[PDB]
Formats: structure tokens, sequence, C-alpha cells
RNA sequence: GGUUCGUGGUAGGAGAGCGUUCUAAGGGCGGUGAAGUCAGACCGGAAGGACUGGUGGAGCGCUUAGAAGUGAGAAUGCCG
RNA sequence: UACUCGGGAGUCAGACUGCGAGUGAUAAGAUCCGUAGUCGAAAGGGAAACAGCCCAGACCACCAGUUAAGGUCCCCAAAUAU
RNA sequence: CGAUAGUGAACCAGUACCGUGAGGGAAAGGUGAAAAGCACCCCGGAAGGGGAGUGAAACAGUUCCUGAAACCGUGUGCCUACAAGUAGUUAGAGCCCGUUAAUGGGUGAUAGCGUGCCUUUUGUAGAAUGAACCGGCGAGUUACGAUUUGUUGCAAGGUUAAG
């Protein structure tokens, strides 16, 4: 329950290979040619399926 | 200053074929230990796999002096509670002599990334026959 | 050609404009050696000594005295509280082989 | 005066205890272990 | 010291049951702000050998002096007024040019002044002469009457 | 008169630390761990100057022995021919000959050989 | 050539950062900023206000292409300790360590 | 400079030294770059000492003596 | 080498092994004496590993040699020895 | 003594802070010769930056001379996903560099050997103790007296204390 010892700097390291975060599943918007999520609503053009909003 | 060490691929290494019928399972283990890791060449450096490439036939006749093959037992164990799991040396040159000749020359092998790698050399069959025609092997000679 | 020759306690195999090394032998540098223990001769030939080849010597150029590189060496006893601690650099004498007869 | 070298055997480079084993006093400092002499003010009377 | 260190008094923490390590003052030595063990204490060093011993090393230094040949001894030694440019001119007049240490008893009613803003000079009247005033010059510069005292002293 | 501990502390731990060079993680960096490391390399490095020179009798040894064994020898029998010839040509060199002049190596073999 | 920007002190965690411009390293800047906008993340308007500092004083002092910019280098390192306590149980207290960081991006044509 | 015998070592005895701060004297380098610090594959039988280069940007060595707040890896050490 | 005089200490928890005796149960890695040895304060080779057993005493270096205990089919150096 | 030193206090310190109270009791120094303390431009809401400029210098920019180590990272030359190993050492290939040039440097597939330091113990890798790490500070000293050794001076003499 308390550590017995001090974890290294390496296995910290080797711990931490999995804590990243994935680059956003995005695309740029058929209208605007400016990056956007898939299947949301565009930000900048406010468009979605070539449907203003 | 200055003494021979060999290097990986430096060194010609040759594919034997042995009859082991009649031998003692342990002399003809000792003959293949020393030529797996290249003792019988001059050219030999420790820490390099110098030896030879090797095969036996027949392992199914290999001798076995004694009670040995009923009161020779190899044993297993599953690391699991209870899991110890025995067979006679009998029984397996009669069934599996393979799993036999390679207990036999894994214990006479050094226990390193090197003897993994020479027990890989090993090529056993029971029979009278082989599948490595293709690299044109020798007989040796006990 | 090449020859077994007995040097510094001993036994080094040389050839002629082989850099040799052995322990200090009294010479400067430019000066001339002549070994007189030579065990063995090969090349076109063999001649085996029992145990030196009889009238058979090599001769050599004394190209440097030096010392070598700084050895340090150190002893301890845990829990005694013993430690030493020593320098050691090996005198070495570089010779040139020039001939060998 | 700098040349001043006084007389041999006169003068004598205090032994300094407890800086080290290889000065042979050095952890213990001459005192060995654990009794009533190797204590600070530790020791008896004279007689 | 811990005891003369402002405070202290205050165990800090109990003996036992904190974890942390036995401690009785905040003043203790191995403490950040804390007193110091030993140290200094104010110390005379003046010891002084004896008498003998004393007259003799006066007789050798100056001895050393002779046969070093850096006495330099003259007939008198007087300024009309104290004027550091005259003494100067002497000590060139005398191939001096180095330090040196003026030794007078005469009436020398200026000399003192007249050499004491110079760096590398000293002047005494003839009974303060010391090993270690002579020894720290180079040249030794005695008057006649300086001499002859130096003489029924010693 | 003060003496701060200056200068010489720091100086001493990175020679130590320096000594301690490319060691696992915290051996090259910090001194009470790099001291200790670099004390035991040194005992390592005395007793491996011996281990060493038995290492190589070793090696020779085995070489002389899988060269005499295609002449049909022992290095026991080949050892003991050799003193009784009188020649004492030493493991080292009967290993470079074995490696790099196999017929000079047959010949002092042939040699012992006879003298037995 | 090169053109970089620097936020010191700012008040974000280096872990906290760095996680997001493990990302941003070695991209064209165009993708990088679509990356900042939507990811998620308390670093990523400090990141993307860092890089467009960037890219601006690459175009206005350099004189370079925006559109053949790359993120040559980032990082985050650390900076100064803002030291704090929360009130813990049984009269005593815990640390807590407001870190800091100095965010660095620096921008380059291919 | 030679011959002979030796040269494992705890407590501990004996000796010879390295190094730090300061002082005195002598003699010196140092804005054409001091101490310090960083890096190095140099030196000495050891403690340790030089050289080169970078950073720094004003003081510091050497020699012989002397005096000490004299050398830390541990004290559930103290402070950061 | 011994002794004498003087300066300076540290030590007064000892351990196993072999031999001789006790207590013990002709038990104990027990305990207590005597004797000799090793450890302590001793690295090294052998007993798989091993303070205390067997051999044997490290100033330093050397990619030289002969030997001890113990060993010579393989792991593992050397006899598949007579 | 030279900012963990030296007064507790080199700075608005017996302050802040603690305590009902008596009472305890800190931490904290350095721009530059001179503010000449960054006009103006750009990102930005600001902070903070990048230029420009001042200055010998801004990797001297309002904890601002120097700026060690722990610590955190970026990048990369060599190795690493059939392997356990007080983490090294010795042998050693291959790969990569080129030095205070000397039988050089860095890495290290693989092979052999190898149970930390200290303390206390008959005996500790020790499943006994202590240390998270790094840095600083931190333990035989001074006065007076006894005794002995060495040195110096005088010598059946030697030496003065206070003054
Ligand atoms: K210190
Ligand atoms: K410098
Ligand atoms: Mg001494
Ligand atoms: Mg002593
Ligand atoms: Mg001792
Ligand atoms: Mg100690
Ligand atoms: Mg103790
Ligand atoms: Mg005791
Ligand atoms: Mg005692
Ligand atoms: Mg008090
Ligand atoms: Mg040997
Ligand atoms: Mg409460
Ligand atoms: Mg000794
Ligand atoms: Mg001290
Ligand atoms: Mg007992
Ligand atoms: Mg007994
Ligand atoms: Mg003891
Ligand atoms: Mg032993
Ligand atoms: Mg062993
Ligand atoms: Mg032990
Ligand atoms: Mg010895
Ligand atoms: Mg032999
Ligand atoms: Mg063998
Ligand atoms: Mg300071
Ligand atoms: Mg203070
Ligand atoms: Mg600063
Ligand atoms: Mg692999
Ligand atoms: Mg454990
Ligand atoms: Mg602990
Ligand atoms: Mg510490
Ligand atoms: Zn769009």
């Amino acid at each position: 329950a308390v550590p017995f010892r001090r974890t290294s700097k390496a296995k910290k390291r080797k711990r931490r290979t999995h804590v990243k975060l994935q680059l956003p599943g995005m695309n740029e918007c058929s209208n605007c040619g400016e990056y956007r999520l898939s299947h949301h609503v565009c930000p900048e053009c406010g468009q979605y399926d070539g449907k203003d909003v | 200053r200055t003494t021979y060490m060999a290097k990986p691929g430096e060194v010609e290494r040759k594919w034997y074929v042995i009859d082991a019928t009649g031998v003692s399972l342990g002399r003809l283990s000792s003959e293949v230990a020393s030529i797996l890791r290249g003792k019988n060449k001059p050219q030999f450096t420790p820490h390099i796999d110098t030896g030879d490439f090797v095969i036996i036939i027949n392992a199914g006749k290999i001798g076995l002096t004694g009670k040995k093959a009923t009161d020779k037992i190899y044993y297993r164990h599953s690391q699991y509670p209870g899991g110890l799991k025995s067979r006679t040396a009998g029984e397996m040159r009669t069934n599996n002599p393979e799993k036999l000749l390679e207990l036999s020359i894994k214990g006479m092998l050094p226990k390193n990334s090197l003897g993994r790698q020479l027990f890989k050399k090993l090529h056993v069959y029971g029979g009278s026959e082989h599948e490595h025609a293709a690299q044109q092997p020798e007989v040796y000679e006990l | 050609m090449y020859a077994i020759i007995e040097t510094g306690g001993k036994q080094i195999k040389v050839e002629a404009g082989q850099e040799i090394y052995v322990e200090k032998l009294a010479g400067e540098v430019g000066d001339v050696v002549t070994f007189d223990k030579v065990l063995f001769v090969g090349g076109d030939s063999a001649k085996v000594g029992v145990p030196f080849v009889e009238g058979a010597t090599v001769t050599a150029k004394v190209e440097k005295q030096g010392r070598a590189k700084k050895l340090t060496v150190y002893k301890y006893k845990p829990k005694k509280n013993y430690h030493k601690k020593q320098g050691h650099r090996q005198p070495y004498t570089k010779l040139t082989i020039d001939a060998i007869n | 005066l700098h040349e001043l070298k006084p007389s041999e055997g006169s003068r004598k480079e205090r032994n300094r205890v407890g800086r080290g084993t290889g000065s042979g006093n050095g952890k213990t400092s001459g005192r060995g272990h654990k009794g009533q002499k190797a204590r600070s003010g530790g020791g008896v009377r004279l007689g | 010291n811990r005891s003369e260190v402002r405070g202290g008094g205050r165990k800090p923490w109990r003996q036992k049951g904190t974890g942390r390590a036995r401690q009785g003052s905040i003043r203790s030595p191995q403490w950040r702000g804390g007193g110091v063990v030993f140290g200094p204490t104010p110390r005379s060093y003046a010891y002084k050998l004896p008498k003998k011993v004393r007259r003799l090393a006066i007789k050798s230094i100056l001895s050393s002096k002779v046969n070093e040949e850096k006495l330099v001894v003259l007939e008198g030694l007087t300024f009309d007024a104290p004027k550091t440019k005259e003494f100067a001119a002497f000590l060139k007049n005398i191939s001096v040019d180095t330090k040196a240490l003026i030794v007078v008893a005469g009436e020398s009613e200026n000399v003192e002044l007249s050499a004491r803003n110079l760096q590398g000079i000293t002047v005494i009247p003839a009974e303060s002469i010391s090993v270690l005033e002579v020894a720290k010059h180079d040249k030794l510069i005695i008057t006649k009457a300086a001499v002859e005292k130096v003489e029924e002293v010693l | 008169p003060r003496v701060k501990g200056g200068t010489v502390t720091r100086k001493r731990r990175k020679k130590i630390v320096k000594l301690a060079k490319g060691y696992y993680g915290s051996k090259h960096l910090l001194f009470k761990v790099a001291n200790q490391a670099v004390m035991k390399s040194y005992q390592y490095a005395y007793r491996d100057r011996r281990q060493k020179k038995r290492d190589f009798r070793r090696l020779w040894i085995a070489r002389i022995n899988a060269a005499a064994r295609m002449q049909d020898l022992s290095y026991s029998k080949l050892m003991h021919g050799l003193k009784l010839a009188g020649i004492d040509i030493n493991r080292k060199m009967l290993a470079d000959l074995a490696v790099n002049d196999i017929a000079s190596f047959n010949t002092l073999a042939d040699s012992a050989k006879k003298a037995l | 050539t090169s053109a970089k920007a620097v936020a010191k002190t700012v008040r974000i965690a280096p872990r906290k950062a760095r996680i997001v411009i493990d990302l941003i390293r070695g991209k064209q800047v165009g993708e990088a900023i679509a990356i900042l906008k939507y990811t998620p993340r308390s670093a990523s308007p400090i990141i993307e206000k860092v890089l467009k500092s960037a890219i601006a004083n690459a175009e206005h002092n350099y004189d370079l292409d925006i559109n053949n910019l790359v993120v040559e280098e980032a990082f985050v390192d650390e900076g100064p300790t803002l030291k704090r306590f929360r009130p813990r149980a049984q009269g005593r207290a815990s640390a807590i360590n407001k870190r800091t960081s100095h965010i660095t991006v620096v921008v380059s044509e291919v």
C-alpha cells in the first residue's frame, strides 16, 4: 500500500507510452476546404451536408 | 595483444548426419554438444557459434542400458499446483524420441542465448529419413 | 617468413617491418636489439627449436621508450574501511623488426 | 623571511583525528568501539 | 556556541512519536542557524624566548647583514627641515634603492618626518632595533652614535 | 579563520561521476551510487586482470586440442611429447599456428609424436 | 530562416501541455492549428497563440511564406512553481504545486 | 647506487605527504580577460595538479615559513 | 630474536573444525575447559551455491611457465587413460 | 565572519507567523559606470514574445553579477521486443567519430565472472540498522596545569612573575 521503491525514469516513461492522445478525426470541409470534424457541423461556414445552419 | 577471434560467418559450418542406432543416449549427446559448440575446430571462439549443424536419425533405436527404459523418469511441471507430469525414457524412445534427444542435449549445451541458438541447429528423426537432403550432409562417426 | 622469439618473460610472433611493444629494454632510440632466443621459424621452411634454433637471431630497431596509459588500481574491503589506491604505467619499448637471420 | 626554515624536529604537524580512514585516526578516532572510554568526557578518575 | 546563540530551551518535538530525529534545541550545531562547536575564542599568542636567545638573535641578524654587505654606516644624519626630497636624494647618494631601516641616536631632528612618507623605509631610535624589524627590511643604515649605543647595550 | 567548504567537494565528486560514465541511470549522475559503482568496477577490474590470463590459457588449450585431435593426438600427449622433445613454445603461439599455420602446427605435432 | 515564439510563465502544468505538443511537432501549420482547435484541452489555445505568433513574426520579420511552414520544434520547459497547501485532516497540511510552463514553438519552411 | 630478507590486514600504534581559508615576505599574471563554472582522450605512486577551449567579467596564483572554524556519504542529521 | 626502561593504544560478546575430558541422552550449529588450526582482521583455487572444511598467503603490470587441493564425456580446462 | 556565515535581525525584525497568555520566532542581499529602464512595428484581450533600438553586453530587461547538481525536456550517433540477473567488469565483433596522439574515443550483439555502501556483529547481499535524491552547514577544540619525546639557548646552574 506504499511504494517499496521509487519508480525510475525509465519505468515511469514506459508507463507513459500510452497516456498520449490521438490526432482528431478531422478533415477539410467540402464547402470551405477548412479542417473540421467528421459528422460534425463546420464552425467556420456553419454548414453541414451541403446545408447551412 | 593479438590472438584470433572468429566472426559470425567467418567459418564454414557443415551439416552432419549420425546413425543413433545402439549408441547410448549420453555418449551420442556428448559428442553432438561439442560439435555444436565448435570444439573440434581450432577457430573456436567462446562467444561465437563456429559450430556445425547436426542431424540424428534412428533415434528410436537409441541405447539405454540398465532399467532406464522403466526407471529413468522425465518430469515436467506446468507451474500449477500438482501440475507434475512424469514419463519414462523408454516410452519416450517409443513415441517421441526426438524430444528425448532434445532433452538430453539441451542439458549438455550451455544455458545461454547462444546455447538456445545452438539447439536450433539440431534436427532429430526416429526414422532413417530426413528433410535436409537439400543441404547435402556428410556422415559423422563417433 | 616469421619467427617466434622470447622477450620479457614471454614469446611473440614476429615478422619484418612489424611494430612491436615489449617490456623495457636497456636501449636508446635508433639503437639495435638482437634477440637470440628464437624458438621457431616458419615460411618456405620449418626449423624447430630444442628449445632454441642454433645461431638464429632477430634484429630490431628501438623506436620509442615509453610508459603506457595510466592504469588506476583500487582495492577495497567492505565494512572494514580498507581502501587502497595506486597508479601504474607499465614501461614499454617499441621496436621495428628489420630482418630475421 | 621568504627563506625561513626552522630547526628539524622542533615542529611537527598536529594529528587530526576523525578525518578519514586512510589517516588511521578516522571513524572511532582512536577510542575503539562502545564503552565508557569512547564517550565525550569518558573515562574515570585517575585512581 | 549553542549556549550563546539566541534561543533554544524548547525541545522542538517529543523524544518519541513524531518520526523526526530526536532533537533538543533549535540552536544545536547541526542546525542551520545554530551554534558553533568549539571554534575560536580570544587568545594571546604572545610567547617570549629567553633573553639570551634573543640577544643572540639580534647579534646574529646584524652579523648576517655585515656578511651580506648591507650595512651602511655614516658619520651623521641630519636635516635642516623635514624634506623627503632631501632624504630620498641621500638614498641615491648612497645606492640603497631597496627597503631599508635607518637607526639614529644623534640630534636627528627631522629625519623621521622626512622618511615617514616613503613606504620601503623605516626609522627607529636605536633602542628599538628588533630582529623582526630588521629582517623585515633589506638594508640597515646605522649612524655612528647609534652603533656605539647598540654596542654598549650589547 | 573560517574555511567554507568550497569547490573541492564538487571537484572530487564530479571526477567520480565522470568515471561513472556509461552506466544505467542514476549511476552516471549521482555521487552516492556512482562512487560505489566506481569502486566495484575497480575491484572487478583488479580481479579480472587475473581471471583474464586464465581465460586466455583456457582458450589456447582448447584450440590446440581441437587442432591436435585432427592429427590423432590429444592435448595431453602433445604437451608431453613437446616437453620430451624439449621445445618450450607456449600455448599462445601454438594456437596462433593452429589457426593460421596449421602446416607448422602439424610439423611440431609430428616431432612430438616422434619423441613419444 | 527559422522563427519562434515563447509563452513564458504560463500557468498550465508542463505535462498537461506536452501531452498536446506531441501531436504538433513535425507538421504543417494549417494542420497544427486545426489540431489545436479541435483537440479539447486546456493547453490548446495557449499553444495556438504561440504558434500563430511564430507564424506572424516569420511573416513580418523574416519575410517567409506561411504556406510552406512546418513546426520545426516545439517543446515545454518547466517554469517556477507557486507553492500552496490544501488543509488536510488531523491538523496537518499537504503541499500543492501550482506548476507553470515555458511553451516554445519554432517554425521554418520545409 | 648495491646485496639479503620482505611488501593481506580489522581495532590500534608510527611516519611521510595532498589539499582548503588566512597572514608576512619575496617574486609574479590579469580586461590582449582574474577567481569561478562547463567540457575534454594530459600529468603524478595516492590524496591531487596542469593545459586547451567555451561562459564569465575583477581579482588571483607560485615559493618558503606560520596559524587554523581544515577535507562528509550516512547522525529516523539541520535548512533549501 | 629475546629482556629492560619509557611514550601511546585497543581488547576483557569470540565462532567453527580436528584431538583429549566434563555437563548433556557417549543429542544439539548446545554448553564449558585444554590443545592446534582457520575465520575474526584473508583475498585466491576447490567443496553447486558455502566466514568458520581442503589446498594455499594478493605491492603493481604481462593475451608467459610449472604446480597444490580437486579433477580430465558435456555443461567446464584437461584421459571417453593404461 | 562575509549573506545556511556573522548579531535572531546586512533587506522597515523582535517584524511576519504561532500562542488565551507569559512566551517562542523566521525567511528574505547584488541590473547597469550611468535608467541610458526596450520609442516604433508584428502576434496577442492581457501576460509573454519576435524584430528594431539603448548600452561594452539584454543568454544584464525590474530575484536583474556569476548561475553547480538533483530535476524536467527537445534532437540525434550506437544498441534493444526468445529475454530475466546489485546492472558492472574482462574478452569482443559490427557500426560511428577523430583526441591534451596514445598501444585513441562512444556504442555496445554475444561470452566468462560477479549477492550495494555504512553501521554493528562470532558472523550481515542480508528477510538486522540508516539514508529518496542533490546542494550547502555539520563532530577531539581552547585556557590553565602534570608527564614524556624532539629542538634550541645557558649549564651546577637555569629562569624571571606582577610591574
Ligand atoms: K562540506
Ligand atoms: K575560465
Ligand atoms: Mg600527522
Ligand atoms: Mg598517530
Ligand atoms: Mg587502522
Ligand atoms: Mg565512515
Ligand atoms: Mg560506534
Ligand atoms: Mg563491546
Ligand atoms: Mg573500549
Ligand atoms: Mg539556554
Ligand atoms: Mg596460469
Ligand atoms: Mg481543523
Ligand atoms: Mg600493509
Ligand atoms: Mg569543519
Ligand atoms: Mg556454539
Ligand atoms: Mg575446541
Ligand atoms: Mg569485531
Ligand atoms: Mg578464502
Ligand atoms: Mg566458486
Ligand atoms: Mg564478511
Ligand atoms: Mg604477501
Ligand atoms: Mg602443467
Ligand atoms: Mg573440454
Ligand atoms: Mg550567495
Ligand atoms: Mg543570517
Ligand atoms: Mg541571473
Ligand atoms: Mg532478439
Ligand atoms: Mg530485499
Ligand atoms: Mg530506511
Ligand atoms: Mg545531503
Ligand atoms: Zn466548412
